[PDB]
Protein backbone atom coordinates (compact mmCIF):
# COMPACT_ATOMS: atom_id res chain seq x y z
CA UNK A 1 0.00 0.00 0.00
CA UNK A 2 1.27 3.64 -0.70
CA UNK A 3 0.31 7.05 0.61
CA UNK A 4 -1.81 8.11 -2.88
CA UNK A 5 -3.17 5.05 -4.20
CA UNK A 6 -6.87 4.81 -4.95
CA UNK A 7 -9.11 2.45 -3.40
CA UNK A 8 -12.70 1.40 -3.07
CA UNK A 9 -14.05 0.49 0.00
CA UNK A 10 -14.91 -3.14 -0.23
CA UNK A 11 -15.88 -4.29 3.18
CA UNK A 12 -19.10 -2.76 4.67
CA UNK A 13 -18.11 -0.10 7.43
CA UNK A 14 -20.68 1.47 8.95
CA UNK A 15 -19.59 5.50 10.43
CA UNK A 16 -21.34 8.00 11.94
CA UNK A 17 -19.39 10.69 10.78
CA UNK A 18 -19.68 11.65 7.42
CA UNK A 19 -20.54 15.28 6.84
CA UNK A 20 -24.20 14.37 4.98
CA UNK A 21 -25.04 11.80 7.92
CA UNK A 22 -24.06 13.50 11.12
CA UNK A 23 -24.79 10.67 13.85
CA UNK A 24 -26.40 8.61 11.53
CA UNK A 25 -25.34 5.06 10.24
CA UNK A 26 -23.94 5.48 6.39
CA UNK A 27 -22.18 2.55 4.91
CA UNK A 28 -19.04 3.28 2.75
CA UNK A 29 -19.05 -0.10 0.97
CA UNK A 30 -18.49 0.45 -2.50
CA UNK A 31 -17.04 4.47 -1.98
CA UNK A 32 -13.51 5.02 -3.77
CA UNK A 33 -10.86 7.51 -2.18
CA UNK A 34 -6.90 7.94 -2.10
CA UNK A 35 -4.99 7.00 0.71
CA UNK A 36 -3.67 9.61 2.76
CA UNK A 37 -1.81 7.46 5.73
CA UNK A 38 -1.30 3.91 6.71
CA UNK A 39 -0.80 4.91 10.65
CA UNK A 40 2.77 2.97 11.63
CA UNK A 41 4.09 5.76 14.30
CA UNK A 42 5.05 9.16 15.46
CA UNK A 43 8.36 10.79 14.69
CA UNK A 44 9.54 7.65 14.54
CA UNK A 45 7.94 6.06 17.66
CA UNK A 46 5.56 3.15 16.50
CA UNK A 47 1.59 3.70 17.14
CA UNK A 48 -0.81 1.22 18.01
CA UNK A 49 -3.76 2.45 15.39
CA UNK A 50 -5.71 -0.66 14.58
CA UNK A 51 -7.66 1.05 11.63
CA UNK A 52 -4.33 2.47 10.37
CA UNK A 53 -5.17 2.98 6.66
CA UNK A 54 -6.89 6.52 6.20
CA UNK A 55 -8.58 6.93 2.96
CA UNK A 56 -10.03 10.88 2.35
CA UNK A 57 -13.02 10.60 -0.04
CA UNK A 58 -14.80 13.84 -1.74
CA UNK A 59 -17.34 15.99 0.48
CA UNK A 60 -14.16 16.70 2.88
CA UNK A 61 -14.82 13.20 3.96
CA UNK A 62 -11.94 10.82 5.74
CA UNK A 63 -12.01 7.59 7.41
CA UNK A 64 -9.94 5.27 8.94
CA UNK A 65 -10.11 1.57 7.76
CA UNK A 66 -7.94 -1.85 7.80
CA UNK A 67 -5.73 -3.25 4.99
CA UNK A 68 -8.20 -5.76 4.60
CA UNK A 69 -11.32 -3.51 3.96
CA UNK A 70 -10.17 -1.67 1.03
CA UNK A 71 -8.92 -2.82 -2.18
CA UNK A 72 -6.29 -0.54 -4.45
CA UNK A 73 -8.18 0.57 -7.90
CA UNK B 1 -11.11 12.09 38.01
CA UNK B 2 -15.07 14.32 38.11
CA UNK B 3 -14.33 16.22 34.49
CA UNK B 4 -13.28 12.32 33.57
CA UNK B 5 -16.62 11.59 34.69
CA UNK B 6 -18.85 14.13 33.54
CA UNK B 7 -17.01 13.59 29.93
CA UNK B 8 -18.42 10.15 29.97
CA UNK B 9 -22.28 11.08 31.27
CA UNK B 10 -22.26 13.56 28.15
CA UNK B 11 -20.75 11.61 25.18
CA UNK B 12 -22.66 8.61 26.01
CA UNK B 13 -26.09 10.84 25.68
CA UNK B 14 -24.88 12.43 23.10
CA UNK B 15 -24.03 9.18 20.97
CA UNK B 16 -26.86 6.92 22.44
CA UNK B 17 -24.83 4.53 23.70
CA UNK B 18 -25.29 3.56 27.27
CA UNK B 19 -22.63 2.53 30.30
CA UNK B 20 -21.84 -1.24 30.95
CA UNK B 21 -24.68 -2.82 33.28
CA UNK B 22 -22.46 -3.40 36.00
CA UNK B 23 -21.10 -0.12 36.90
CA UNK B 24 -17.88 -1.13 38.62
CA UNK B 25 -16.85 -2.08 35.10
CA UNK B 26 -17.06 1.41 33.69
CA UNK B 27 -15.70 3.12 36.82
CA UNK B 28 -12.29 1.52 36.34
CA UNK B 29 -12.25 2.39 33.18
CA UNK B 30 -12.84 6.17 33.19
CA UNK B 31 -10.39 6.41 36.71
CA UNK B 32 -7.95 4.72 34.02
CA UNK B 33 -8.67 7.93 31.67
CA UNK B 34 -8.24 10.11 34.39
CA UNK B 35 -4.94 9.00 35.19
CA UNK B 36 -3.79 9.12 31.65
CA UNK B 37 -4.91 12.03 31.23
CA UNK B 38 -2.56 13.90 34.42
CA UNK B 39 0.36 11.67 33.39
CA UNK B 40 0.31 12.22 29.84
CA UNK B 41 -2.81 15.15 30.09
CA UNK B 42 -4.78 13.35 27.02
CA UNK B 43 -7.38 10.79 28.08
CA UNK B 44 -5.82 8.11 26.16
CA UNK B 45 -6.98 4.63 26.60
CA UNK B 46 -6.35 3.08 29.68
CA UNK B 47 -7.64 -0.76 28.18
CA UNK B 48 -4.71 -0.98 26.37
CA UNK B 49 -1.25 -2.03 26.44
CA UNK B 50 0.81 0.57 24.36
CA UNK B 51 5.04 0.67 23.40
CA UNK B 52 5.35 4.67 23.13
CA UNK B 53 1.89 6.15 25.24
CA UNK B 54 3.75 9.40 24.49
CA UNK B 55 3.90 9.34 20.78
CA UNK B 56 0.05 7.62 21.13
CA UNK B 57 -1.07 11.01 22.73
CA UNK B 58 0.97 12.76 19.97
CA UNK B 59 -1.25 10.18 16.93
CA UNK B 60 -4.10 11.36 19.04
CA UNK B 61 -6.06 7.91 17.83
CA UNK B 62 -6.50 6.45 20.79
CA UNK B 63 -7.48 9.39 22.65
CA UNK B 64 -11.20 8.77 23.92
CA UNK B 65 -12.95 8.89 22.61
CA UNK B 66 -11.21 7.14 20.07
CA UNK B 67 -11.22 6.86 16.24
CA UNK B 68 -12.78 3.82 16.32
CA UNK B 69 -15.60 4.92 18.77
CA UNK B 70 -15.74 8.44 16.96
CA UNK B 71 -16.33 6.83 13.46
CA UNK B 72 -17.81 3.23 13.95
CA UNK B 73 -19.41 3.95 17.41
CA UNK B 74 -16.55 0.76 18.75
CA UNK B 75 -15.56 1.04 22.00
CA UNK B 76 -13.43 -2.26 22.85
CA UNK B 77 -13.33 -1.25 26.59
CA UNK B 78 -16.81 -1.44 27.40
CA UNK B 79 -17.45 2.23 28.48
CA UNK B 80 -19.54 3.28 24.92
CA UNK B 81 -21.99 0.23 24.59
CA UNK B 82 -24.91 0.10 22.26
CA UNK B 83 -28.74 -0.14 23.03
CA UNK B 84 -28.02 -4.21 21.42
CA UNK B 85 -24.92 -4.96 23.28
CA UNK B 86 -25.52 -7.46 26.00
CA UNK B 87 -23.84 -5.51 28.49
CA UNK B 88 -25.34 -2.76 27.84
CA UNK B 89 -27.48 -1.25 30.62
CA UNK B 90 -29.80 1.10 30.52
CA UNK B 91 -27.46 4.00 32.64
CA UNK B 92 -25.91 6.83 30.61
CA UNK B 93 -24.58 8.22 34.29
CA UNK B 94 -22.84 7.00 37.24
CA UNK B 95 -22.69 7.83 41.03
CA UNK B 96 -19.77 9.51 42.02
CA UNK B 97 -19.28 7.53 44.79
CA UNK B 98 -18.69 4.42 42.56
CA UNK B 99 -15.86 5.76 41.18
CA UNK B 100 -14.63 6.62 44.61
CA UNK B 101 -14.87 2.85 45.93
CA UNK B 102 -12.87 2.10 42.97
CA UNK B 103 -10.00 4.52 43.91
CA UNK B 104 -10.15 3.13 47.13
CA UNK B 105 -9.64 -0.55 45.68
CA UNK B 106 -6.71 -0.55 43.21
CA UNK B 107 -4.57 -3.30 44.13
S1 LIG C 1 -12.08 2.06 23.44
FE1 LIG C 1 -12.11 4.25 22.73
S2 LIG C 1 -14.11 5.14 23.39
FE2 LIG C 1 -13.68 3.23 24.61
S3 LIG C 1 -12.67 3.96 26.55
FE3 LIG C 1 -11.02 3.38 25.02
S4 LIG C 1 -10.54 5.38 23.99
FE4 LIG C 1 -12.56 5.67 25.03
Amino acid sequence: MNVGDRVRVTSSVVVYHHPEHAKTAFDLQGMEGEVAAVLTGWQGRPISANLPVLVKFEQRFKAHFRPDEVTLI
Amino acid sequence: LAAMKNFAEQYAKRTDTYFCSDLSVTAVVIEGLARHKEELGSPLCPCRHYADKEAEVKNTFWNCPCVPMRERKECHCMLFLTPDNDFAGDAQGIPMETLEEKKASMA
